[PDB]
């Protein structure tokens, strides 16, 4: 009688508890800082705060009762402390034998891996309880908490296909939107760099999260540009250098991604380097083909951020905004290629 | 003066 994914969660926790196992507690006990309490405090802090957002009634959600939200959080702490003992048990410096209390001690990875597990629960069950919902109640930077969406995908194989799409779909709007807001701490992070974001060259092939984040931010670009020049039949060689124009405008120009869409910047990226070298495209071209897109839907190109607070569509940023700020860069194809992802 | 780049296309299907 339990839906498939409901089911799968019931597998993964079958007579696990909600406590460290012995091993998990060997780890912590090998620390010169035991790390049990700590872990317990943020538990239990983001359990309280779980429930009290749970059980209150807004009107974009009628609230739901208690001994619901205890069960969704007993699983979701079951597969927190199953998780953390995979990590923990695979991590080189336990294998080396080398103290782990600064990696445990680390607040944001037990938050992250908890609302992770939290989000695993709340899909299983269909919960209308959306995210960002939780990274919401939580207060928990998407600039952040995506690092912890592959260290779970890779750490409990139980996964099912349709829980590993929606952590890899989070992870996605993540790079694409959520990590772009202006209070992002992303922001934060390229600051304290000088605001030296990295290249792909840099990344692809220095270290650190803003590394990481742009790694991840130019794969998933590198992946949708080639089905564009693909359901467009362009030259690879246009491919490569609406990828150089996309690299300019992230390195060159980072604070037109702040509150908006990474397609919208690479949209325009296909068409003012499709122009400038002559193998034209229209922007209707280009749109049409990136509906097909699963990402995709008609506010990418209809509510474009032009102000701050006006909304237009992409072709008004186009001409408001993108050709003036990028004019510059585009005009030397009327030169250095950079290098484009598998 | 006319700037070239500038994209003069329109679309409303909403």
């Amino acid at each position: 009688e339990f839906t498939q994914s409901v089911s799968r969660l019931q597998s993964i926790v079958a007579g696990l508890k909600n406590a460290p196992s012995d091993q998990l507690i060997n780890i912590f006990e090998s620390c010169v800082r035991n790390p049990v309490e700590n872990i317990m405090k943020i538990l239990k802090g983001i359990g309280e705060t779980f429930c009290q957002h749970y059980t209150q009634s807004t009107d974009e959600q009628p609230g739901s009762h208690i001994d619901f939200a205890v069960n969704r959080l007993k699983l979701a702490e079951i597969l927190y402390y199953k998780i953390l003992e995979t990590v923990m048990v695979q991590e080189t410096r336990r294998l080396h034998g080398m103290d782990m209390s600064v990696l445990l001690e680390q607040d944001i990875f037990h938050r992250s891996l908890m609302a992770c597990c939290l989000e695993i629960v709340l899909f299983a069950y269909s919960s209308p309880r959306t995210f960002p919902w939780i990274i919401e109640v939580l207060n928990l930077q998407p600039f952040y908490f995506y690092k912890v969406i592959e260290v779970v995908i890779r750490s409990e194989e139980g996964l099912s296909r349709d829980m590993v799409k929606h952590l890899n779909s989070i992870e996605e709007q993540i790079l694409e939107s959520l990590a772009w807001s202006h209070d992002s701490a992303l922001w934060e992070a390229l600051q304290v760099s000088a605001n030296k974001v990295p290249t792909c060259e840099e990344v692809i092939f220095r270290t650190g999260s803003l590394a990481l984040f742009y790694r991840k931010v130019y794969h998933l670009a590198s992946v949708r540009l080639r089905d564009l020049c693909l359901k467009l039949d362009v030259s690879n060689e246009l491919r490569r250098k609406i990828w150089t124009c996309f690299e300019f405008t992230l390195v060159h120009c980072p604070d037109l991604m702040k509150d908006r869409h990474l397609d919208q910047l690479l949209l325009c990226a296909f068409y003012i380097m499709a122009k400038v070298t002559k193998e034209e495209r229209t922007f209707q071209e280009i749109m049409k083909s990136y509906r097909n897109q699963p990402q995709a839907n008609s506010h990418v190109y209809r509510s474009v951020l032009l102000k701050s607070e006006e909304r237009g569509d992409l072709i008004k940023f186009y001409n408001t905004i993108y050709v003036g700020r990028v004019k510059s860069f585009a005009l030397k194809y009327d030169p250095p290629l950079s290098p484009f992802p598998h | 003066l006319t700037e070239e780049l500038g994209c003069d296309e329109i679309i409303d299907r909403e």
